């Protein structure tokens, strides 16, 4: 499901820390 | 050492689980948003066009002949079938106002049922908006309490020993608000957008009723 | 639905008041 | 010294009483959840299965015949036999519109009554989700006052001698939020389940009214012919 | 000493007036609770006893013969005699649709008027439950402010010179919460108890409309036959 | 000195401005309360007398004869004239249900218009109650900012020189709440006083509909 | 070394920079909505008030059309009159009048709702920005404050000299949040008042059209009888 | 209802209280 894949992608990037 | 990432890695397990739970709640509120924003955009875009096609209609049978071009998923085609089915089930009736009352009742319930079907995911947005501040504050209070137990155990006066623990505790409030604010905003956007969509669908259901109401009164008049 | 969907802020204001008073006691003693 | 029970026991009588009060609120807000969720389910499943059968019916007479095998606790049978009762008590009348208005009113009153009876527990959940962080904060503030009275009596200056008192105090608020969070999510789950259920019951009630209304009008036509 | 009553004795006039104001708001919250709780247990216990007696009725005349034993202040008798009065004022008219309409409107008006009158106290409880935490907060701000006056006048950092402001801010918070908690609990229990009672009285008024509507049909059918 | 007047006198021009703005907000919320409370008392006292007299009426003509000496401002006389004016606009009509419906629609419009018209100054009370806390907080935040800018540009660090500057900042929260609480209390009181009055006026309008509807269908039935 | 209310933004942390620009965007959009709405809304209400006072003379729907015929295609009063007239010219073959009255009532109800729903266009921003801007300011301040505690922990040192710029940033985020929130609440409340006034004025013109239509139909039916 | 907003909102006072918390933490020991 793109929604959840796109959501975890935009978070994944901001949670790179 | 003490980056924001290091601040998570050094914190207590309870507040680390609070931070992970708020990050997962953030992933959910954004997944619901990207899911529903596209869905409401497509349904709004389609329904607004079906209404423009139906604006030309003069009688219910002509509205059916227009709407037969609409896909089987279309809400306006569904309403028109909810009207046409009340005619075909009533075929022996000489009373017309009973057909008008039963049709109005069916379509009003169908518009409400579609409007409710839009809302499926909003319980998560409402919950995540309401509890994320409280889950953040529990993380903050727990971290502060744990630091003062540290001071009671290590028996040391210097507040610079507490400063890391205060930063770890405030980070749980910060992540709490980052989970809360999008969910509270997006819930209010979808509540207003559903209200706008129900009203647009009601304006189509009203045209179906107005078409049927003229059609029956003209036919009953022309019989005498 | 009477779903609770909004931030009632007063608990926070009051827990932040607790946090203020706690250090406003302990810090001038340290 | 300890970090949880070491402070809970040393704590004073009113902080003890407040923490016990929030633990009692936590257990009731979870009993309601287990007690309601099994019933609401058995209700949601049973009513959904009845609606799927009744949706085939073409007249109120046929709807009675297929509903009669439902249990005495059936919500839909308890609507169908009431629409039948309103027609039976009215049997001397020739005013079909009068039968329709009475049945519509009586069915609406019963759908509301089942709605009130499903929502019985929510007063506790809505109250506990609102008050419990403030009840915790009162326990914390009074705990701070007792620690403050404690220093003002002995005039100490050691940060560590205050540390255990201020900790216990915060635990009260921590227990306050731990009682609050379940009550808000549990309240929202039942608020959404009630909304879906009252609407689903309303669609069964509407089908009973539609079947009766159509059946009376066709019968009046067949009589007058 | 340095006791909690010494802490009240030492507090500023503005914080004394906040504490006294909230204590008066607290005691009148309990006074109106003990008053209305008794009056909501009396009226509900009585009305439950009416509905159960009145549920036997099969004609509006039989409903009057059952209700005649009810006391002068009985709400159900006070609904039956509205429906009776609308018929007795209207004996010259054969528009039964008009008698039903006018009666339904009077009965709907009266059920609303009883609910409206029963709610009298709730405006106070709803005010205290919203406002009293912010009245508390103002007292805490005044306490924190007086702390900064204490250090500004003495250029010295110690706990003993800020102590009056911490004392005031704690007392203003504690009494603010002690006013807020029972007010928001009691407002919820009365909002639940009124919502149930107003609906239950609606279910009694509905029975009066059903009986009157049925009587007029059976009379009109017997006159036509 | 450091009295409340000394703090106001010594404060920065923005914080001094915020104190004056909040005192004007306090004055206007009390001026609204005393202006509206005497009008709600006079409207209730008068309307209760009209409803107590009209309860004796048994026809719309008798209700007009009872109402004939009510002052020309009277809301019950206004409602009787709205109903009477429909009959004498409608003189040729045999559709009595038409007269009933048109009258019911007019009196509902009139009752809603009175309740909306008399709740006029509740927008000032709502606005003052909502923004008062903030403006006051803005006064504090500005006063605190100016204090530290001061300390950051002048080093020489000690809480003793900041303390009066942050006390006279905190005072603008205290005044901010003193403006808020009366306004939010009064708005809530007037929302319930309007709700009770609009309902009482509704019960007088209901008596006019009942008197008209009854004597109209009696006169129609007696003509048979 | 020294700082100013611009230099502290130039010295702020990324998050706090991003939050401050975010609330400055919220500020410029709320003022853009105020000018976009108020210039139109004043002119629409000023028009409609003239139409309502001019149509209030009318005695029949034909007399109202002869008054309205030059109000301009954009006048809501002419749009309601013409769209009520449109039900008669579509119902020409109907000897039933109460169906025309019912359909016209239903059409005008939806036009009044739709025009009100269209005038509310900006309120989604104004309510969101007014309620949520202080929470975004609070997030910004908590991040700056948390960074200042990291500055303490990093340096193992404690003086106002190093912290004062850090709290000046953290306060500036709050000040910008308040400068965004106050106008948005004021603008939202004045437009809620003005919308409610306009909705009632438009509903009164719609009611006048229904009254004029129904009375004229009932009088034409009586004259034909 | 009228749909205007009249509630007492005091949210930014938390921001003041964090700064006061910093003043005590930094100045007072």
């Amino acid at each position: 499901p793109w929604p959840t894949l796109l959501s975890v992608c935009i978070h994944g990037a901001v949670v790179a820390g | 050492d003490l980056s924001v990432w290091g601040m998570y890695q050094h914190a207590d397990i309870v507040v680390k689980c609070v931070m992970i739970g708020l990050i997962l709640a953030s992933v959910v509120t954004w997944a619901i948003f990207f899911s529903k924003s596209v869905e409401f955009f497509n349904q709004k875009r389609r329904l607004k066009r079906e209404q423009q096609l139906l604006a030309e209609a003069r009688s219910l049978n002509q509205a059916n002949d227009i709407a037969a071009d609409f896909g089987s998923k279309s809400l306006s085609l569904h309403l028109l079938n909810e009207a046409q089915n009340e005619l075909e089930l009533s075929e022996g009736s000489d009373d017309n106002e009973g057909i008008k009352e039963r049709t109005s009742f069916r379509l009003e319930r169908r518009v409400a049922a579609v409007g409710r079907q839009m809302g499926r995911g909003n319980g998560y947005l409402a919950t995540i908006g309401a509890i994320s501040p409280f889950v953040g504050l529990f993380g903050t209070v727990w971290g502060i309490m744990n630091s003062f137990i540290g001071i009671a155990q290590t028996q040391t006066t210097n507040l610079a020993v507490v400063a890391p623990g205060i930063a770890e505790a405030l980070l749980a409030t910060a992540i709490g608000l980052v989970a809360a604010i999008p969910a509270v905003v997006i819930y209010n956007v979808f509540a207003r957008q559903i209200g706008g969509f129900k009203a647009m669908l009601g304006d189509v259901a009203a045209q179906v009723l107005l078409l049927q109401s003229r059609d029956l009164d003209l036919e009953a008049s022309a019989a005498a | 639905n009477g779903e609770m969907h909004d931030i009632n802020v007063t608990p926070f204001i009051d827990v932040m008041l607790v946090l203020l008073i706690i250090f406003m006691v302990a810090a001038p003693l340290a």
